């Protein structure tokens, strides 16, 4: 049981900056030390082997060194598509082992959200639930705060988040918050409006709509 | 160019057994190599689980040497994978992976997520959101598709049979109160192109066999 221990764990690059990862073996290796990348839903794709040989196919961006116990690989000019998670993997003995991971994010310009709120589809309406949705697109940092207002009543523990991954072009998030109520509660109400407060927003936003 | 395909039930119960089998073209499993399987629980990081070489010579990772095995089909071209005695720590996608001699791994396949409950599969409802705007506007607008109460994971998401891509974002599932799942996948277009285009979202949630289209219009 050789143990792959990486860092860091998580780390935020500023565009077209030089990204470093390191691992630290439990013995001597040497050698036997691959670099893998994954971007989320997808299967790991090699980058380095051996531990500084180059796969055909993969940017001359990425490189490795290091022997033994230490090794490091570096991406000399961070691009977007590079917006994933590292691992390294032993080659000395089974069982065979990975690093935690490195999360890499990259720390583009500040964007600001664009928001747009949707009522509830007559379809599911006649089906009893109301979900009323408030898309945050394209905007960085991750951080941003939603509150629900109905006829300015402030709504907690009824909405739900999501917020996708990180763009491979523009390196933007989007967030998705989803009211649900009862559909006899979503008419003995007018107004509905997605507040959201944000680093790129001067001031907070207020998208709504009414019956 | 090998090919890894990976199926089996997306969905076993508790401590029952998971069953998985690799599809393997384009390279023969008895030609060289080494055969292996890996999984990774969500949010977590990859562990290897054990391997058949191409001579039918196997081994494993311990801490799974008791309630796993490996077998393979030279007349089809697949090695398999017995789990037995399943539990939540079982819940991962799981990979085909060929090996070579470095060893690294060069090819992989999709991942298959398995995942282990005693809970029954429900087919999703599919919603629509109208766009933010007329085609009138000259701006871009936003519309999505909802798909609401589904399990288990994964559903997927396409747009106009996937020819429409770009603007296109599906956001992970988000587990409800009621123990369901729940995504919603949006697109962001020019104004100009509802009056022009149709767009539609192909949800599609293989455990329930459910493959549904919804016009999305104002």
């Amino acid at each position: 049981e050789i143990v792959l221990t990486q860092s860091p764990d998580f780390q935020s690059v500023t565009p077209k900056e030089k990204v470093t990862i390191t691992c630290r073996a439990s013995q001597s290796i040497s050698d036997h030390l691959h670099w893998y990348q994954q971007k989320p839903d997808q299967s790991p794709k090699l980058l380095i082997k051996y531990a500084s040989h180059a796969i055909s196919g993969v940017p001359s961006r990425f490189s490795g060194s290091g022997s033994g116990t230490d090794f490091t690989l570096t991406i000399n000019s961070l691009e977007a598509e590079d917006a994933a998670t590292y691992y390294c993997q032993q080659g000395h003995s089974f069982p065979l082992t990975f690093g935690g991971g490195t999360k890499v994010e990259i720390k583009r310009t500040v964007a600001a959200p664009s928001v747009f709120i949707f009522p509830p589809s007559d379809e599911q309406l006649k089906s009893g639930t109301a979900s009323v949705v408030c898309l945050l697109n394209n905007f960085y940092p991750r951080e941003a705060k939603v509150q629900w207002k109905v006829d300015n009543a402030l709504q907690s523990g009824n909405s739900q988040e999501s917020v996708t991954e990180q763009d491979s072009k523009d390196s933007t998030y989007s967030l998705s918050s989803t009211l649900t109520l009862s559909k006899a509660d979503y008419e003995k109400h007018k107004v509905y409006a997605c507040e959201v407060t944000h680093q790129g927003l001067s001031s907070p936003v207020t998208k709504s709509f009414n019956r | 160019q090998v090919q890894l395909q990976e199926s089996g039930p997306g969905l076993v119960k508790p401590s029952d057994t998971l069953s998985l089998t690799c599809a393997v073209s384009g390279y023969s499993i008895t030609g060289g190599y080494s055969w292996h399987w890996i999984r990774q629980p969500p949010g977590k990081g990859l562990e290897w689980m054990g391997y058949i070489h191409y001579s039918g010579y196997t081994d494993f990772n311990p801490s799974l040497k008791t309630r796993i095995t490996i077998s393979r089909d030279t007349s089809k071209n697949q090695f398999s994978l017995k789990l037995s005695s399943v539990t939540a720590v079982d819940t991962a996608v799981y990979y085909c992976a060929r090996k070579d001699p470095s060893d690294a791994f060069p090819y992989w396949g999709q991942g298959t997520l398995v995942t282990v409950s005693s809970a029954s599969t429900k087919g999703p409802s599919v919603f629509p959101l109208a766009p933010s705007s007329k085609s009138t506007s000259g701006g871009t607008a936003a519309l999505g598709c909802l798909v609401k109460d589904y399990f288990p994971e994964p559903v997927t998401v396409s747009w106009n049979s996937g020819a429409l891509t770009s603007g296109v974002h599906t956001f992970p599932a988000v587990l409800q109160s009621s123990g369901l799942y729940s995504l919603s996948s949006v697109v962001t277009v020019p104004s100009s192109s509802l009056g022009t285009q149709t767009y539609i979202c192909n949800v599609n949630h293989k455990p329930s066999n459910t493959k549904v289209d919804k016009r999305v219009e104002p």
